[PDB]
């Protein structure tokens, strides 16, 4: 009942910003370029210093011409529109957004603790209580996002940052979409795709619950439930209706994962009449105090070593490329609302 | 072991999104 009340007020706040988005809140000249944190299909993320405050931020840079070539215009507009409107403890904050002749810029809070991905690969795997701690934060985040009619569509350890208190922040809203009915875009990461996406069906928020099953399995095993050298071989594994669990997985963990990694939509947890409560009330989460997680009162199982607000030791090294700004405006009409 | 199979695979690094 308090969840319904909290979400009702959360929806009112969201809808005001969704209907009247913040636009052009900074300029490139207000930032000092420090280091490239990463490059991917998401363009590039740069560590920057905001000169007026001395604050460090992670600046996502997208080339307008490349977005157009990749047919990602609508997805990029969704990303910025959604990010500027949301407000949740486990979501990365969009601090500023702007564009120039060549690029789009999204300035986000910087998490020097780095991606869950890097820590997970290095350590190998997380114990069940450690994995449960992160999984509970995802459960609350999807409960929040789904109540706003938002589908996330890109859950993976690469998209989960570890904050200075050991809690997570979901980043990368590149495929996030506000949709009341079903949708059809083939998007996401091969290992995390629900069978309904692979089989070109209309799908809904249940794909995020399947992706949660893949994440929990990956955190607890150290490898994903479906892996192979090529995406096609991964797709065949996903649709086969077969999953194998390590012998160290508890009975409760296996039961929860068979209900999340469920090919049948009428049977998938998160998608039934009781919605998110089928997950929250599962035996694997019996020790989880949901309010205490939300309030960040639970002691985190792992805290990244603090080496300063601008330290990059948790990120890999990338070739440093220029930020070129053409003298001519590119794709003006396409990115008018950004 | 499955761990050894994963480690020897080409997909242990950061995975790119598809569209
Ligand atoms: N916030 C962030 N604070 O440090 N890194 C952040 C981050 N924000 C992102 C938004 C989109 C995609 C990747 C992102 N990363 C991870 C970097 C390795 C690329």
């Amino acid at each position: 009942e308090s969840v319904k009340e909290f979400l009702a007020k959360a929806k009112e706040d969201f809808l005001k910003k969704w209907e009247n988005p913040a636009q052009n809140t900074a300029h490139l000249d207000q930032f000092e370029r420090i280091k490239t944190l990463g490059t991917g299909s998401y363009g590039r993320v740069m560590l920057v210093k905001h000169m007026e405050t001395g604050n460090h931020y992670a600046m996502k840079i997208l080339d307008k011409q490349k977005v157009v070539k990749l047919k990602q215009i609508e997805h990029t507009l969704n990303e910025k529109r959604i990010l500027q409107a949301v407000n949740f403890p486990f979501l990365v904050k969009l601090e500023f957004s702007f564009k120039d002749n060549s690029n789009l810029y999204m300035v986000l809070e910087y998490l020097p603790g780095g991606e869950m991905f890097s820590h997970l690969r290095r350590i190998g795997r997380f114990s069940e209580p450690h994995a449960r701690f992160y999984a509970a934060q995802i459960v609350l985040t999807f409960e929040y996002l789904h109540s706003l009619d938002l589908i996330y569509r890109d859950l993976k350890p690469e998209n989960l940052m570890i904050d200075q208190q050991g809690y997570i922040k979901v980043t990368d809203f590149g495929f996030a979409k506000r949709v009341k009915g079903r949708t059809w875009t083939l998007c996401g990461t091969p290992e995390y795709l629900a069978p309904e996406i692979i089989l070109s069906k209309g799908y809904n928020k249940a794909v995020d619950w399947w992706a949660l099953g893949v994440l929990i399995y990956e955190m607890a095993a150290g490898y994903p439930p479906f892996f192979a050298d090529q995406p096609i071989q991964i797709y065949e594994k996903i649709v086969s209706g077969k999953v194998r669990f390590p012998s160290h997985f508890s009975s409760d963990l296996k039961d929860l994962l068979r209900n999340l990694l469920q090919v049948d939509l009428t049977k998938r947890f998160g998608n039934l009449k009781n919605g998110v409560n089928d997950i929250k009330n599962h035996k694997w989460f019996a020790t989880t105090d949901w309010i205490a997680i939300y309030q960040r009162k639970v002691e985190a199982p792992f805290i990244p070593k603090f080496k300063g607000p601008g330290d990059t030791s948790n990120f890999d090294d990338y070739e440093e490329e220029e930020i070129r700004v053409s003298i001519n405006e590119k794709c003006g009409k396409e990115f008018s609302e950004f | 072991t499955t761990y050894a199979d994963f480690i020897a695979s080409g997909r242990t690094g950061r995975r790119n999104a598809i569209h």
